[PDB]
């Protein structure tokens, strides 16, 4: 079936909260107003509608560094003190898969990733794995 | 109101005294009135503009600088009028034919750190802003009225010298003298200036992750017109403002430009002295070769070929009108992971004009030129592809083997004739494509497989002939080279933190770029007579060798050896001479050209 | 594999998984799979994992608030390793193209 | 002070300077002629060159062969000194490219008067009015183009006008160095390059 759609208005700081292709989660006021173009298109007193936005989240970016709390940072930095943190992270990738420890290790290294750099300001090399 | 006129007069007087009194220097050496002398020399040259630095204005009178930052639209008019009267008292008396005083455009610049397009929120409206970007489109110059005179259509009364507001905003004609719209604008009795709209794309460094690059409309005025072309990188100082002719209370925004800074051709005499010294010192060729891609270990002959490509030969127009290309076309076939793409990414950065394209990401129209319908006019218009955007420069086609054959066919005219002939949609022209093609590709079988021979190349002979030099850069395993290369790579990765210091026996990238531009515009060499004799004889021996190899194989070689290769050697020698700013190519220059082409010909054995 | 060298060499990490028979390992794997199926009803680890919410927070923290620098990595050791890795690869069938594998090691250390 | 100075150009005078490199290069430029009598042994150059032959040969050689009786050859003006190009100069002297139209335009034109052409007066008046028209732009550009690329300004100028431009630039640079105090320092000569 064809999908339905709605227009939404972002104001002030909510602009640039999303881009095309973003699976957003939008809170807003469902607002309606008279529209003569829709009236002549439908032949009835049909009112256009738009969502006056009040919050935009994303359903893939469920966590972000701009939302991390001091307690989250504290427990993260406490976990890093453990000498088993590498093994814990490797065991934590796809825990419902038995074995494949080398695969989990490689995927952890790719998931965290290296550091991009540009020595001399003239020669780029990627950081991603 | 008299109080308002008093305020305007006081601010104009303060700007006048800034332009009259500002000095640079010290009592230990001396003083020069910077803006007085700039006004005098520019007016006597007929330039009628100056470039007032905001930092200098702040040092003289901080309140004026703050007012000009917060309210530039109000105060730039006063500053321009102040500059006009200062120019009058500085230049008069003037000779015959120069009695009438001319208006002065006060451009301005700043040392402040720039903002960005996505940083331009609503609170920046009507303020001075300084943003970087790339010009992607440039309008043709059009006339905008600065003062008009309007005549009543019925009774022929006239209102004259009505001041038009600057920028894209217009003026409302009065509805009282007669009819409801009594007036028409007199086309003769009005004064107009050049204006030009541009589109400034956000810097690729500045685009946030996952976003498309934004772009901003610019308005350039008077002497800012044609100061920048598409493909240039600029810092634009201007006034963020609304156009003033879905939703209701919305107005489109643009930047009224008042200062353009090309972030990277008029060289200073000091820079010219430096370039002449560089051309004069004996090992400039090796210095340039070391300066090209200094982070890339080895590949010194390929770097030398890239040097010859960057400097290029000399275009020649012969008595019958036929033109010979000076540009050098360089193909780099070979194994993967061999810094070919990095060398292309260096050349794009280093060439005075440089355009980087992926072969797989390109199309025939997008490379040469596109014909598209203008949405606002219904006519078909021309759009420059990469080879037009790179005219007078280098095209870096990476992953060149991934193009479809019909798209590689499109560049045949532009590679050799250096023109793009178009006959589409009723518009028929011959654009210029005076550019060098630097291409990179991998073997047919991934790595170069020596057992399969000529099957490692899928390119046609016709397009292979158009490349001046063809490198088959094989990746040959060797423990000593591998150890030294790995040490170089690891130290390079460690050196990402050490302040970007320079190196002995090397030219900085910016200085090398400017030196290439200087040598390109200045020097066009030729061959010496005995050098031409040597090249003639060696060409005969080379052609005989190629013919005998083809006969022994009983198969035509993939890479041909033709008159284009002779002329390729000619223009390589001319490029080597142009590095040294010599009017002639010696036997040694031809010898180095033969050596480079022999490396590129062993790669075709 | 049927892939070519220019596309193989761009992958920093190559992984091979084989479903070879080994009855003790098959018993362990099958018991774990049945355990997962009964555990997740709608209703080699030895270390215990993090909770996945904690792991997401950990990853997103580490990718922004941390930028590992490189100052010393035993250059001669890595260079010797890469050189004889190239020597052995020349005789066999996987492709350490020159710098990409060196930089893969640098990226993995980071 | 005792700096090197080239032998000055005497091209505008009744006769050019013997030792002037500029005059030598100026007189090297070729000049169309018609030969009035056949010349043996010179068919290797242009065995006899026949009578009535059109030739282009150097101005020094034309002056050498030319006697006022017009016994050996007749001398014809180059196109840039004939009436159409004189009219082009009369239109606006500032836009013509005297660097491309012979680099020694005024010197060649002045020595072209030696052959006693019937339009010598027209040539002389054209040269004088061309110089008068171009003088103000030369003066302003030379005396106000401070510390910048002078290539576009100096491009369209003949060698005499280029010398005037360099004189004006030298005066400007001298005064600016004085005003900024750099003239007081004692410095090594240009020969420190060696
Ligand atoms: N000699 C070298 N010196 C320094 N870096 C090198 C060298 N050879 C390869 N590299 C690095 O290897 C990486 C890949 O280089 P690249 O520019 O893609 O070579 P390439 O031959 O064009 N790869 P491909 O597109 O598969 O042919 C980059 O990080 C380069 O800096
Ligand atoms: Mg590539
Ligand atoms: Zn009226």
């Amino acid at each position: 079936r064809l999908p339905r759609s709605k227009d939404a208005i972002l104001l002030a700081d909510l602009v640039d909260s999303c881009k095309p292709g973003d699976e957003i989660e939008l809170t807003g006021i469902y607002h309606n107003n008279y529209d003569g173009s829709l009236n002549t298109a439908n032949g009835f007193p049909v009112f256009a509608t738009v969502i006056l936005a009040n919050h935009v989240a994303k359903k893939d970016n469920k966590v972000a560094v701009g939302e991390l709390t001091d307690e989250d940072v504290k427990m993260i930095t406490s976990l890093s003190k453990d000498q088993q943190i590498g093994e814990k992270i490797f065991a934590s990738i796809a825990p419902s898969i038995y074995g494949h420890e080398d695969i989990k290790r490689g995927l952890a290294l790719a998931l965290f990733g290296g550091e991009p750099k540009n020595p001399g300001g003239k020669h780029k090399v990627r950081g991603d794995i | 109101a008299d109080e308002g006129q008093a305020r305007k007069s006081q601010l104009q007087r303060r700007f006048k005294e800034f332009l009259r009194q500002y000095r640079v220097g010290t009592d230990r050496t001396g003083f020069t009135f910077k803006y007085r002398d700039e006004l005098k020399r520019h007016y006597n040259l007929g330039e009628y503009w100056i470039e007032v630095e905001m930092e200098d204005l702040a040092s003289f009178d901080e309140d004026l600088a703050d007012y000009l930052y917060k309210q530039p639209a109000e105060h730039l008019q006063l500053l321009e009028e102040a500059a006009k009267e200062v120019a009058d008292e500085v230049t008069r008396p003037r000779p015959s034919g120069e009695e009438v005083l001319q208006d002065i455009q006060v451009m301005l610049k700043s040392d402040a750190s720039p903002s960005s397009i996505r940083s331009l929120k609503s609170d920046m409206m009507s303020h001075l802003v300084k943003i970087p970007g790339i010009i992607i489109a440039a309008s043709a110059v059009r006339a905008k009225a600065t003062r008009i005179s309007i005549q009543c259509r019925s009774c022929r009364n006239t209102l004259t010298n009505i001041a038009m507001r600057p920028g894209l905003e217009g003026y409302a004609l009065p509805r009282k003298c007669c009819p409801l719209d009594p007036y028409f604008i007199m086309p003769d009795k009005c004064k107009c200036v050049d204006f030009q709209t541009l589109k400034l794309q956000e810097l690729p460094d500045a685009v946030p992750h996952g976003e498309m690059p934004r772009h901003m409309q610019l308005y350039c005025d008077r002497y800012l017109c044609d100061k920048v072309v598409p493909g240039n990188r600029v810092t634009i100082m201007g006034i963020y403002s609304i156009k003033k002719f879905v939703g209701v209370g919305i107005r489109s925004s643009y930047i009224r430009v008042l200062g353009i800074q090309v972030d990277t051709g008029a060289v200073s005499p000091q820079e010219e002295e430096e370039f002449r010294r560089l051309a004069a010192l004996p090992n400039v060729y090796e210095v340039i070769s070391k300066s090209i891609a200094p982070s890339i270990f080895g590949g010194t002959d390929m770097k030398k070929a890239i040097a010859c490509l960057l400097f290029g030969g000399s275009r020649k127009r012969l008595p019958d009108g036929l033109t010979r290309r000076g540009d050098i076309n360089l193909l780099m076939l070979g194994d993967p992971g061999t810094a070919k793409s990095q060398l292309l990414k260096f050349v794009e950065k280093c060439s005075p004009i440089g355009v980087y394209t992926s072969g797989k990401g390109s199309s025939a129209a997008g490379l040469t030129a596109s014909v598209m319908r203008d949405p606002s006019s219904r006519n078909f218009i021309m759009e420059g592809g990469a080879m037009v955007l790179a005219d007078g420069g280098v095209v870096c086609i990476d992953e060149f083997d991934k193009m479809r054959e019909d798209d590689r066919v499109a560049i045949h005219e532009a590679m050799e004739q250096q023109t793009i002939s178009i006959a589409k949609a009723g518009i028929t022209t011959t654009l210029n494509s005076r550019c060098s093609v630097l291409a990179a590709a991998n073997s047919v079988f991934g790595r170069w497989d020596e057992t399969k021979g000529e099957d490692n190349i899928d390119f046609m002979p016709t397009i292979l002939s158009r490349f001046d030099m063809i490198f088959i850069v094989k990746d040959e395993h060797n423990e000593e080279r591998d150890v030294m290369l790995a040490k170089h790579v690891i130290t390079l990765h460690v050196s990402a933190l050490t302040q970007t210091q320079a190196v002995e026996g090397e030219i900085d990238l910016a200085k090398l770029k400017k030196f290439i531009a200087y040598c390109r515009v200045k020097c066009g060499p030729r061959l010496s007579a005995e050098a031409a004799e040597k090249l003639k004889n060696r060409y005969i021996i080379m052609r005989s060798g190629a013919r005998q190899h083809e006969r022994d194989s009983d198969r035509r070689s993939s890479i041909p050896i033709t008159v284009r290769q002779l002329e390729a050697i000619v223009r390589i020698a001319e490029a080597l001479s142009k590095m040294k700013l010599q009017p002639f190519a010696t036997e040694a220059d031809v010898e180095e050209a033969l050596r480079l082409f022999q490396v590129s010909t062993l790669d075709a054995a | 594999v049927d892939l070519t060298e220019p596309i193989i060499s761009r992958f920093d990490i190559l992984c091979v998984v084989r479903d070879t028979v080994d009855p003790v390992q098959d018993e362990m794997l099958a018991r774990f799979v049945v355990g997962s199926h009964v555990r997740h009803h709608p209703s080699t680890y030895g270390v215990e994992p993090l909770p996945q919410e904690v792991l997401k927070k950990y990853i997103i923290y580490a990718k922004e608030r941390v930028h590992p620098k490189l100052n010393q990595m035993d250059q001669d050791k890595v260079a010797k390793m890469y050189s004889d890795l190239r020597k052995e690869s020349m005789a066999t069938g996987s492709i350490p193209i020159t710098v990409r594998h060196i930089e893969s090691m640098i990226r993995m250390a980071e | 002070s005792e700096a090197y100075f080239r032998v000055e150009s005497g091209a505008l005078g009744p006769e050019e300077n013997f030792l002037s490199l500029d005059d030598i290069l100026m007189s090297h430029e070729k000049l169309p002629v018609r030969t009035e009598t056949a010349m043996p042994r010179l068919g290797a150059f242009f065995n006899a060159v026949p009578q009535g032959s059109k030739l282009e040969l150097p101005l020094w050689l034309a002056k050498g062969l030319f006697d006022n009786k017009r016994r050996i050859l007749s001398v014809e003006l180059p196109k840039i000194y004939q009436e159409g190009w004189r009219t082009v100069f009369s239109a606006d002297p500032n836009v013509v490219d005297l660097h491309k139209m012979g680099p020694h335009f005024y010197g060649f034109g002045s020595q072209l008067l030696h052959f006693d052409s019937p339009e010598n007066a027209d040539i002389s008046q054209s040269l004088l009015q061309t110089f008068i028209g171009r003088f103000r732009r030369i003066m302003d550009s030379s005396q106000n183009a401070y510390n910048e690329d002078t290539s576009a300004l100096v491009a369209r100028l003949d060698e005499m006008e280029r010398g005037l431009f360099q004189t004006g630039q030298k005066g400007l640079n001298d005064f600016q160095c004085w005003e900024k105090g750099q003239a007081s320092q004692i410095t090594a000569s240009n020969l420190v390059q060696n």
